[PDB]
Parts: structure tokens; C-alpha cells; sequence
């Protein structure tokens, strides 16, 4: 067949997120609520597109929008998002119930000085429409021309002509 | 019976027995053709319906 393109090493090489997966569960509800727009666009190419490498300059806008959400937490709310991601992390299920009181002083300190407001009980998981300029992919898995359907049947219902026609059976 | 009856019944079932001879050879040719080929509403044997694939949005994108 043919050769699989693949991007070059510099067209993957993004600042990462190094941060941990209990900072992320951490900051997750307000990283959900700030960070939904570049989310969002690269989700939907994501599942439009079907092809990762068609999708990596949104990616690299996640990757750019989710620094810029952790900065903005580290200059303002270091300290109380510290020691909230802590007592996330303790937990082997790392559980947000066992948490409240650290989660309740880093909303306090975002809502002040940040006035972010946390998603309730069902926000994060709807259904959002998404308005990008990119557009709609014609043919997402490449499929070929699908062969023509065999000839449907027409014209009205004759008698058979002089019956059976099976050796000397008339009818 | 008259001649010109049983002449003419002969003629008649001369022409029954011809063309379901004629008809008899043209079974057998469309059925070969039918088989061999599959483009005719005979040997249409089945394939899987197309309307039981889920189009939804799945839960992984690469698909
Ligand atoms: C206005 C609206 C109302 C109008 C009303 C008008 C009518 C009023 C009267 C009402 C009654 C109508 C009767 C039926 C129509 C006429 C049927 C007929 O004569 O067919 C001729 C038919 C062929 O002749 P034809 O010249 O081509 O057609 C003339 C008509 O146009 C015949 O029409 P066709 O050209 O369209 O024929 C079609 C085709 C013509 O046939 C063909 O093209 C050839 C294929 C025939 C079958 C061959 C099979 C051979 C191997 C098996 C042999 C079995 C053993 C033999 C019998 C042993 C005992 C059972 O038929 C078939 O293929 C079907 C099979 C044969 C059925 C015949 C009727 C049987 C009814 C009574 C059953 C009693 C036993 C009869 C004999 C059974 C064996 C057949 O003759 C035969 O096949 C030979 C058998 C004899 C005919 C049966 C006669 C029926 C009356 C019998 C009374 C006596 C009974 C005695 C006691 C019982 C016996 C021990």
C-alpha cells in the first residue's frame, strides 16, 4: 500500500503539564469551568477529525490553556491548592469526600481572588456546542466508492407462461 | 375429427411445445448466468444488514 505520514519531533514538542494526577483531580472542576473553550474545540476535531495528527495545534492550545490555568493558580492560591492537592493525595482512591475543608479553603481563595465558581452536581458532563472555524470532514474514514445495488424489481405480475413447464405438467 | 381440426390443434401445440422448449434452454442459461455472476434476484444469498452498526459517537474517537 502506502507510506503512513507521521509529524516530525518538533512538531510534537509542547511545554507539558508536569504536574501530578492529584493536582490535576485537584483543580479539575475549575480547570473544566475556565479551561472549556480550547477543551472543547480539540474534543470535537478530536472525534470529527479521527486522527490524532490532524489534531495536534488544538492540542498544543490545551496544553497552552491548561499551563496558563495552573500559573494563574500559582501566582494567586499556591498555598491553599497545596495543601488541598496534599489531602487529595493521601487517599489510594484519592477521594474528593475525605477532602472538603481544604477543597472548601481553595474555593474560598479562587472565588476571591480569581472569581471562578465551581461547577455544580452536573455541569461538566453536558453536552456543549462548539463554534470553530476548521471545516466538516466529507469522507472521516477515507471509504471508497461503495458498489451500486443490484436492480430492484418492477413491472406488474404476468402469468407463467404455459405454466410449470416441468416435462409434461401443462399447468 | 376434421383434417383441418387436428391440423390446426397440431399447429398449436407445436407452438405450446416450442416455446416452452425455447423458455426451458433460457431457464437454464439465466440461472448459469445468475450463479456465476450474482448481479440477478436469484442466489442472492444474505449479507449482514447495515442498519445494526451504531453511528454514535462512541467512547474512545479513533474509530
Ligand atoms: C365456468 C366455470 C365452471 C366450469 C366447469 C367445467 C368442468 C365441469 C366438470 C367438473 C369436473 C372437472 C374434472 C377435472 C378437469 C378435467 C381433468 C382431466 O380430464 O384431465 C386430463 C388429463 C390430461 O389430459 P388433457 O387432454 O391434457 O387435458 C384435458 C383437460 O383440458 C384437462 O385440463 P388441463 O389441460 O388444464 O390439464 C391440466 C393438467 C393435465 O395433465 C398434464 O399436463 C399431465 C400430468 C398429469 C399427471 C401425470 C402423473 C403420472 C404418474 C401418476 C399416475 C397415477 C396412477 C394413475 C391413476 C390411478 C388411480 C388414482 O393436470 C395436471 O397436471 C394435474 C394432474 C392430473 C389431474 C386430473 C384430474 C383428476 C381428477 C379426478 C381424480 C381421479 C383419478 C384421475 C387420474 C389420476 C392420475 C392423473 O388426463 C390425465 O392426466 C389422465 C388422467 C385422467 C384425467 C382425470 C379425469 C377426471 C374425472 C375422472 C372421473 C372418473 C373417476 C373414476 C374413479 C377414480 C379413479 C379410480
Amino acid at each position: 500500500p502506502g507510506i503512513v505520514e507521521l509529524p516530525s519531533l518538533e512538531d510534537l514538542k509542547v511545554q507539558e503539564v508536569k504536574v501530578s494526577s492529584s493536582v490535576l483531580k485537584a483543580a479539575a472542576h475549575h480547570y473544566g469551568a475556565q479551561c472549556d473553550k480550547p477543551n472543547k474545540e480539540f474534543m470535537l476535531c478530536r472525534w470529527e477529525e479521527k486522527d490524532p495528527r490532524r489534531c495536534l495545534e488544538e492540542g498544543k492550545l490545551v496544553n497552552q490553556c491548561a499551563l496558563e490555568f495552573f500559573r494563574q493558580i500559582k501566582r494567586h492560591c499556591a498555598e491553599p491548592f497545596t495543601e488541598y492537592w496534599t489531602c487529595i493525595d493521601y487517599s489510594g482512591l484519592q477521594l474528593f469526600r475525605r477532602c472538603r475543608k481544604e477543597q472548601a479553603q481553595f474555593d474560598k481563595c479562587v472565588l476571591d481572588k480569581l472569581g471562578w465558581v465551581r461547577p455544580d452536581l452536573g455541569e461538566l458532563s453536558k453536552v456543549t456546542k462548539v463554534k470553530t472555524d476548521r471545516p466538516l470532514p466529507e469522507n472521516p474514514y477515507h471509504s471508497r466508492a461503495r458498489p451500486e445495488p443490484n436492480p430492484e424489481v418492477e413491472g406488474d405480475l404476468k402469468p407463467a407462461r404455459h405454466g410449470s413447464r416441468l416435462f409434461f405438467w401443462t399447468m | 375429427d376434421a383434417p383441418e381440426k387436428n391440423y390446426e390443434r397440431t399447429m398449436a401445440i407445436l407452438q405450446i411445445e416450442s416455446e416452452k422448449a425455447e423458455l426451458r434452454l433460457k431457464e437454464l442459461e439465466v440461472r448459469r448466468l445468475m450463479r456465476a455472476k450474482g448481479d440477478g434476484p436469484w442466489f442472492q444469498y444474505p449479507t449482514i444488514d447495515k442498519a445494526l452498526i451504531d453511528h454514535s459517537p462512541k467512547a474512545t474517537p479513533d474509530n
